[PDB]
């Protein structure tokens, strides 16, 4: 059990078949609006036939929509795939500032690829005779190969010990999920910059090659994109473009602050850090605010969850420090409390020892005051 | 004068998952049950 | 299976199966006098209840049920220091086709 999570109390959105938001399920417990929302948007890529749409979400620090994109992540699962970047990630040196946002819309889409090869399981004897329990058949091998089974697809030694059964020839389906910009690094470094013509141009005609007729399947991918509101306006022309496209798969922007400065022109201001272009072209979303009751429940949720069985004055003195100051030093007192009640060898949590764990560390307004 | 032993052995969790996904021919439902010879545990040599 | 596992723990065997031909078969069979870092001695069900075997061989290891009735009494005739030993399974659905198996075992014998 690996303990390291962070957001971990969550099943999945808890959405009912019936499309109704039950509170009391799948852990998040709460953010009605946000769960009807994106039940919208996780039909929108099941069905994989409208794509090119952004998602902008908005509200104060810690309304839990990291929570919610795991949430949608964990309902897709493993068969589509999901790419996280955050807006200092596409920041390089060497890399230019125009490379991480065109390889994202290659690396979220994913294409499954199903071939039959061939396994020859050969022994000992340039003509190589294969020996197996069967009979032994001579093949003609190329100069280049010089130095048990070997890899013949377009030569592992050894294998056994005795001074592998099986057929001369085989065949097996191999069965992978390939994404377009794993194609374009292959295409780039045989056995960094993408130049278009072969980007655009060539490998999306061969991949329409191998749909073009039974064989793969092209499966679209999430694209989650965190801090938009310090993103320079260059990529933000890009992304302009990139919204203005049919082969770019769905794209979850987040932002955070409230109104900000865009980092480029260091003059206007901006309601959360997006010019008015790229806010016309994207969903808004708005996550709600807080109750104390709510709050006790999540936070007694998280506690029963992890490791934790905590008495009604202990949960009371939480849900106030968290009314006060804030909810994330109320996740936070969980743990030392936790070794404090075994240091002490209580098996549960008191208010004394939450108390003396708040009277030890400090808080973010109580360290303003000082 | 001879005896003999007995000694109990116990399953694992892949095992246990096998015997999930069998009820989610019976002559080759007795092979698994000893070794998984059937069913792949390996993640082979394919090349790619 | 077993050729894949007993051969990367640094030991050599042999084999004596129901495939190889007959010339083969005295061959091995007249090499197993005064043996080097060899322990293990592979048989089978059908083609290893042939005949005459190894007289000096001790510790018996069962692997799995033989699904026949009047199998280990002849490997208890053939025995009779050798200790027997069986793999169970805990809390599984082999426990009775042991028990069918032992009366299998028990009608032929008494047969």
């Amino acid at each position: 059990t690996q303990r390291i999570a962070s957001h971990s109390h969550v099943k999945g959105l808890g959405l009912d078949e019936s499309g109704l938001a039950k509170q009391a399920a799948s852990g998040l417990v709460g953010q009605e609006n946000a769960r009807e929302a994106c039940g919208v948007i996780v039909e929108l890529i099941k069905s994989k036939k409208m794509a090119g749409r952004a998602v902008l979400l908005a509200g104060p620090p810690g309304t839990g929509k990291t929570a919610l994109a795991l949430a949608i992540a964990q309902e897709l699962g493993s068969k589509v795939p999901f790419c996280p970047m955050v807006g200092s990630e596409v920041y390089s040196t060497e890399i230019k500032k125009t490379e991480v946002l065109m390889e994202n819309f290659r690396r979220a889409i994913g294409l499954r690829i199903k071939e039959t090869k061939e396994v020859y399981e050969g022994e000992v004897t340039v003509i190589i005779g294969l020996k197996t329990a069967k009979g032994t058949k001579q093949l003609k091998l190329d100069p280049s190969i010089f130095e048990d089974v070997i890899y013949i697809e377009a030569v592992k030694r050894q294998g056994r010990c005795d001074t592998p059964k099986g057929d001369v020839h085989k065949k097996k389906e191999i069965i992978q999920d390939v994404t377009l910009h794993d194609l374009d690094v292959a295409n780039a470094r045989p056995q960094k910059t993408e130049i278009t013509d072969k980007l655009r141009g060539e490998i999306n005609k061969v991949v329409n090659k191998y749909i073009d007729q039974g064989i793969a399947e092209l499966v679209p991918g999430v694209l989650f994109v965190d801090e938009v509101h310090m993103l320079d306006i260059e990529c933000f022309t890009y992304l302009h473009r990139a919204l203005e496209s049919s082969i770019a798969p769905i794209v979850i922007f987040a932002s955070n602050r409230g109104n900000c400065v865009i980092r480029g022109t260091e003059d206007i201001t901006s309601p959360h850090g997006i010019p008015l272009d790229l806010l016309d072209r994207v969903m808004i979303i708005r996550t709600m605010l807080y109750t104390p009751q709510e709050m006790k429940q999540i936070i007694k949720i998280r506690a029963q969850t992890e490791g934790i069985n905590i008495s009604e004055e202990a949960l009371n003195h939480l849900g106030e420090i968290g009314t006060k100051t804030t909810l994330r030093y109320s996740v936070q007192l969980l743990t030392p409390a936790n070794l404090l009640a075994k240091i002490n060898g209580k098996d549960s949590i008191e208010k004394e020892h939450v108390e003396e764990i708040s009277e030890l560390f400090y808080d973010a307004k109580s360290s303003a005051k000082i | 004068k001879k005896y003999e032993h007995v000694i109990r052995c116990r399953l694992s969790k892949r095992q246990r998952c096998l015997y999930d996904d069998f009820m989610a021919i019976l002559m080759q439902l007795r092979k698994v049950c000893n070794h998984p010879n059937l069913f792949d545990p390996r993640p082979v040599t394919s090349p790619f | 299976v077993l050729e894949q596992f007993l051969t990367y723990h640094g030991h050599l065997y042999l084999r004596l199966d129901g495939s190889t031909r007959v010339e083969q078969r005295q061959a091995l069979m007249e090499r197993f006098n005064a043996d080097k870092r060899i322990f293990c001695f592979i048989l089978s069900t059908r083609s290893g209840g042939v005949g005459v075997n190894l007289t000096g061989a001790d510790t018996v290891v069962f692997y799995d049920s033989d699904w026949n009735p009047t199998m280990d009494a002849q490997a208890q005739d053939r025995c009779h220091d050798v200790h027997i030993y069986r793999l169970i399974s805990e809390r599984t659905v082999e426990e009775n086709i042991l028990k069918k198996a032992n009366q299998k075992r028990m009608l032929g014998d008494m047969a």
